[PDB]
RNA sequence: ACACCAACGGCGAAAGCACUCUGCUGGGCCGACACUGACACUGAGAGACGAAAGCUAGGGGAGCGAAUGGGAUUAGAUACCCCAGUAGUCCUAGCCGUAAACGAUGGAUACUAGGCGCUGUGCGUAUCGACCCGUGCAGUGUUGUAGCUAACGCGUUAAGUAUCCC
C-alpha cells in the first residue's frame, strides 16, 4: 500500500511540525522530519517514475 | 542454605581471617578465603565477599563477621602487647 | 476608542520645571502636550469582575496602560501586566485566586510570587515597583510585616495590610527601544545638558582654563558643591524598615 | 562550670594535617576543645598520632571537674589523627558509649580544586 | 477491571504524604479536591485508599502559607489509583503542590 | 573495653578512601578510568 | 533470587530493604545477584522511596 | 553539580547522554505474510547538527579558576607549591564550526572456523511459574583458524575475499 504510506508520512509531518514549530529547539526530532520528507520524496519520485496520471492524482488529492 | 564457618589464626605479627561459605537455593561452591598478612584489610574483604555472593542470608554474614571481628579485635589488643 | 472622559483633561502645563519659575529641574522643556491618564491605582471595586478591551499607550509612562471595563457601568485605567490576553477578565478582591493581571491584598497570598503594583501603607493610591518591569518579589511574612525584595536588589519588610497588583509588568522591550535618531531626546521633554568641565567658575566648581580641564578637585563634585561620588544623601534616621540595602 | 551531666558527646576533627578534639554537651555548648596546636608544639609535627595522643588526652584531662562517665565520640574527616585518639579515650576508659562518623559525604556538589602535580 | 477504559487515555497513581496532625477533612477535603480531579479527569476513578501513618526518614521544610514553620517525622501516605487524560496532570502537580495538608507529591505512571 | 579496633575495621565498608579521592580536582575518564580500573579489579 | 511474580514498585518495602545496606546506598548487581533489568528497575524503584522519605539517604554510623 | 547504583554496562548518526517524576516526540530491534512491488546503495556542490575554549545581548555568580597580586623554593622564577582572586564556568537568545571530533579504521551488500561473554527479544524443554538448557536473529566484547599484512596485529563488528559510491 503506497498511498497509505505517502498519506501516513503527510499526517506524520503534519503532527509533528505543529510539535516541532510551537517548541522550536529539538535538534533529535529535525532528523526525523527530514528522513520523514527524503523517504516520502523517494517514493513521489517511484510512483511518478510509474505513472503520471495516477500521480497527477496524489498531487491533486493534498 | 547451608551454614557456615570463619577460621581465624593468630601469630603475633600477623591476623589470618578464613570465610568458608554456603550454598543457597543456587548450587555454589566457595572456598575458604584466607585473608592475609599485610595490613590489607580482611572484614572489608570477608564482608564484601558475602554482600557480593547474596547467596548468604542477613543472619549468616553477621555472625560470621562478629566472629572475625571478634578476633580481629584479640589480635590488635596482642600486638599492641605482648600476649604470648 | 480614544476621548474616553477618563482621560481627565486640565494639567500642569506639559513638562514643567518651575517652582517659582526658577530652574529647579534642570533639563525640561519641549516636546507635544502629552496629556496624561488618570489610570485606576487604588482599585475601589473588590469582588467585582472585570475584562480587558483596549492596552492605549500612556505617553507619561514608560509601560502601556489598558482600559478595563466592569459588570457594572464603569471604565478604568490599569497597568497592564506581561501576558494581558486580550478580552482576559481581571477582579480585585480579598479571596481573589493569583492570575496576572488581578490585585489582592498583601496577606491572603503565598510567598514567593512576581508583583508590581504594592502600597507602602494604607490609603494610598500606589507608590513602588510599576515602570515597565519592575517585579517586585516576596520572602516570607510576619506578625503585622512582610518582607519584600523589590526590583533594585532591596528588601523591606511592610505593612502586610497592603493591596498589591500580582504580576509581571509589561512593556519591557524598552530596555532595547534605541533613540537612535539623536534628536528624539529632546522630543520627550528633555533639554540638552552641559557638562561640568566647559563651564566656568562661577557655574560650577570644575570649571576649568586652558584646554580639557582635569576635575581639579580632590572629588568630583555636584553644582552646588556636594561630593558626587560615594557620598549617601540619606537622613540616618528616618524609617529603619529596610532590612538591608542590598546593593 | 557547666550543667554538669556526666554524659555528652566529644567531636573529633581529625584533619589531614591536624587534629581538634572537643567536647561538648547535648546542645552544643562547648565545654572544652584542645587541638594539635594547642598541645604546645606546631608545624609539620602537629597532626601526628602522637599530636592525636597528647591533645585527647589534654582534652579530657579537664573534664575531671565534671567526671563524665557516659561518653560518646563523634569523629570526622581523614588523617592519621583517628586511631590514636581512640586509643587516648579507651586509655581514659570512661563509659565510651558508641564511636561514629559524621564526616561530609558530598554528593557531587562543588568542584574540589586543581590536582597537585608534585 | 482497569483496563476497561485505556482505549482512549492514559492511566498513573499519585504517591501523596500529609500531614500527621489533622484526622478531620484530611480524608475528606483532599477527596474534595480529588473531585476537582473529577472535573478534570472523569475517568476510572477508583481505589484512592490509605496508607497508615508511619516514620518516615528526613523531613523538613512544610512552607504553610506565610507558615514556615513546622518540622516533621510522620505523615499520612494518600496514594490514588486514578485514571486520567495525559493532558492536565501539570495542573493536578500544581493542587497537589499549592495546598497545605500535602507536601512531597510524586505522580507515577503504572505500566 | 579492649583495645580492638572495629572502627577501623568497620570503616572500610565504605572507605574514608572517597575523601582522599575527594581532596583533588574532578577530572576525566582518564584517571576514573584508572582509579576505577585499578578499583573494579581490587574487588575482584 | 526472589522476584516473587509482582512487580517492585516502591510500595514493596520487603525485597526493598534487603537491597540497601544498613547504610542505606544501593549494591550493585554481581552482588545482588539479579539480571540488568531487576538492578535498573530496582534502582529506580529505590530512588522514588528515596524521594519519598521512606529510606534514608545517610544512616548515622555505630558502635557496639 | 547530582555520591552508592556504575557494569570490560544501555541509547544516539556523531558530539554527547545518569537525582526522580510528568508531558510531547525521534530512532532501533522482533513476529505474522497483513499490504506495495525494486521504491535500492552512495552522494559532487548543498543543508543540518556539531565537546571545550571564544564573542554579542541580558541575567546570575557558592565552589573551582587563565590573567593578575602577594608569599615561598630558586643564582634567577613572568612557572610547578601556597593565599587571595577577575573574565569564564550556569542559564536565555544567537554567532563561531574547530578538537587526539579516535575505533588514529567513509558507507552499503554478499560470502568465509571455533571458544568464552553481555544486552534485547523468539521458539522448544522443564514445570504449568519464577527459574534453567539449547537455539532463531540483531547489537556489544574478549581470545582465535584461514587469509592479509613491512611488522605489530586484524580476524563474521576484518585491516579477509569480491562489487559499488565518495
Amino acid at each position: 500500500s503506497v498511498e497509505f504510506q505517502v498519506f501516513c508520512f503527510t499526517n506524520k509531518i503534519r503532527r509533528l511540525t505543529l510539535h516541532l514549530e510551537l517548541h522550536k529547539k529539538d535538534y533529535s526530532s529535525q532528523r526525523g522530519l527530514r528522513k520523514t520528507l527524503g523517504k516520502r520524496q523517494r517514493l513521489l519520485a517511484y510512483l511518478l517514475k510509474i505513472n503520471g496520471v495516477r500521480y497527477k492524482e496524489l498531487i491533486s488529492k493534498l | 542454605k547451608p551454614r557456615l564457618v570463619l577460621k581465624f589464626i593468630w601469630m603475633e605479627k600477623n591476623i589470618g581471617l578464613a570465610l568458608d561459605q554456603t550454598i543457597p537455593g543456587h548450587g555454589t561452591v566457595p572456598l575458604s578465603p584466607y585473608y592475609f598478612w599485610p595490613r590489607k584489610d580482611a572484614w572489608e574483604e570477608l564482608k564484601v565477599l558475602l554482600e557480593n555472593k547474596p547467596w548468604i542470608s542477613q543472619k549468616q554474614m553477621i555472625i560470621l563477621l562478629n566472629q572475625a571481628t571478634d578476633i580481629i579485635n584479640l589480635w590488635q589488643q596482642s600486638g599492641g602487647n605482648l600476649a604470648s | 476608542n480614544p476621548r474616553n472622559n477618563l482621560i481627565s483633561g486640565q494639567r500642569r502645563c506639559g513638562k514643567g520645571r518651575n517652582a517659582r519659575g526658577i530652574i529647579t529641574a534642570r533639563h525640561r522643556g519641549g516636546g507635544h502636550k502629552r496629556l496624561y491618564r488618570k489610570i485606576d491605582f487604588r482599585r475601589n471595586e473588590k469582588d467585582i469582575y472585570g475584562k480587558i478591551v483596549t492596552i492605549e499607550y500612556d505617553p507619561n509612562r514608560n509601560a502601556y496602560i489598558c482600559l478595563i471595563h466592569y459588570g457594572d457601568g464603569e471604565k478604568r485605567y490599569i497597568l497592564h501586566p506581561r501576558g494581558a490576553i486580550i478580552g482576559d477578565t481581571i477582579v480585585s478582591g480579598t479571596e481573589v485566586p493569583i492570575k496576572m493581571g488581578n490585585a489582592l491584598p498583601l496577606t491572603d497570598m503565598p510567598l514567593g510570587t512576581a508583583i508590581h503594583n504594592i502600597e507602602i501603607t494604607l490609603g494610598r493610591g500606589g507608590q513602588l515597583a510599576r515602570a515597565a518591569g519592575a517585579v517586585a518579589k516576596l520572602i516570607a511574612k510576619e506578625g503585622k510585616s512582610a518582607t519584600l525584595k523589590l526590583p533594585s536588589g532591596e528588601v523591606r519588610l511592610i505593612s502586610k495590610n497592603c493591596s498589591a497588583t500580582v504580576g509581571q509588568v509589561g512593556n519591557v522591550g524598552v530596555n532595547q527601544k534605541r533613540l537612535g535618531r539623536a534628536g528624539s531626546k529632546r522630543w520627550l521633554g528633555k533639554r540638552p545638558v552641559v557638562r561640568g568641565v566647559v563651564m566656568n567658575p562661577v557655574d560650577h566648581p570644575h570649571g576649568g582654563g586652558e584646554g580639557r580641564a582635569p576635575i581639579g578637585r580632590k572629588s568630583p563634585t555636584t553644582p552646588w558643591g556636594y561630593p558626587a561620588l560615594g557620598r549617601r544623601s540619606r537622613k540616618r534616621n528616618k524609617y529603619s524598615d529596610n532590612f538591608i540595602i542590598r546593593r | 562550670s557547666a550543667r554538669k551531666i556526666p554524659k555528652g558527646v566529644i567531636h573529633v576533627q581529625a584533619s589531614f594535617n591536624n587534629t581538634i578534639v572537643t567536647v561538648t554537651d547535648v546542645r552544643g555548648r562547648v565545654v572544652s576543645w584542645a587541638s594539635a596546636g594547642t598541645c604546645g608544639f606546631r608545624g609539620t609535627k602537629r597532626g601526628t598520632p602522637f599530636a592525636a595522643q597528647t591533645a585527647a588526652g589534654n582534652a579530657i584531662r579537664t573534664v575531671v571537674e565534671q567526671g563524665m562517665q557516659r561518653a560518646e565520640v563523634m569523629i570526622k574527616g581523614p588523617g592519621l589523627g583517628r586511631d590514636a585518639a581512640l586509643r587516648a579515650i579507651r586509655r581514659s576508659g570512661i563509659l565510651l558509649s558508641f564511636v561514629r562518623d559524621v564526616t561530609p559525604m558530598p554528593h557531587n556538589g562543588c568542584r574540589p580544586p586543581k590536582k597537585r602535580r608534585v | 477491571p482497569e483496563p476497561q477504559c485505556p482505549p482512549g487515555l492514559r492511566q498513573y497513581e499519585t504517591m501523596a504524604v500529609l500531614r500527621p496532625d489533622m484526622t478531620e477533612d484530611e480524608r475528606l477535603t483532599l477527596t474534595q479536591k480529588y473531585e476537582e480531579l473529577l472535573v478534570a479527569g472523569g475517568a476510572m476513578y477508583v481505589e484512592v485508599f490509605n496508607r497508615g501513618v508511619i516514620p518516615l526518614a528526613y523531613s523538613i521544610k512544610r512552607k504553610n502559607k506565610a507558615g514556615e514553620t513546622n518540622n516533621y517525622l510522620d505523615g499520612i501516605y494518600l496514594l490514588f489509583t486514578y485514571f486520567t487524560k495525559p493532558e492536565s496532570i501539570s495542573p493536578l502537580e500544581a493542587a497537589l503542590v499549592t495546598d497545605d495538608d500535602v507536601i512531597r507529591s510524586s505522580s507515577f505512571k503504572i505500566r | 573495653n579492649e583495645e580492638r579496633l572495629l572502627n577501623r575495621f568497620r570503616r572500610e565498608v565504605m572507605r574514608a578512601g572517597v575523601i582522599q579521592e575527594c581532596k583533588r580536582r574532578r577530572y576525566f575518564e582518564n584517571k576514573q578510568e584508572e582509579k576505577k580500573r585499578k578499583h573494579r579489579e581490587a574487588a575482584k | 533470587p526472589i522476584q516473587s511474580g509482582d512487580r517492585i514498585d516502591y510500595r514493596n518495602m520487603s525485597l526493598i530493604s534487603r537491597f540497601i545496606s544498613e547504610q542505606g546506598k544501593i549494591l550493585s548487581r554481581r552482588v545482588n545477584r539479579l539480571t540488568l533489568k531487576q538492578q535498573r528497575l530496582i534502582t529506580s524503584a529505590i530512588k522514588q522511596a528515596r524521594i519519598l522519605s521512606l529510606l534514608p539517604f545517610l544512616n548515622n554510623e555505630k558502635q557496639f
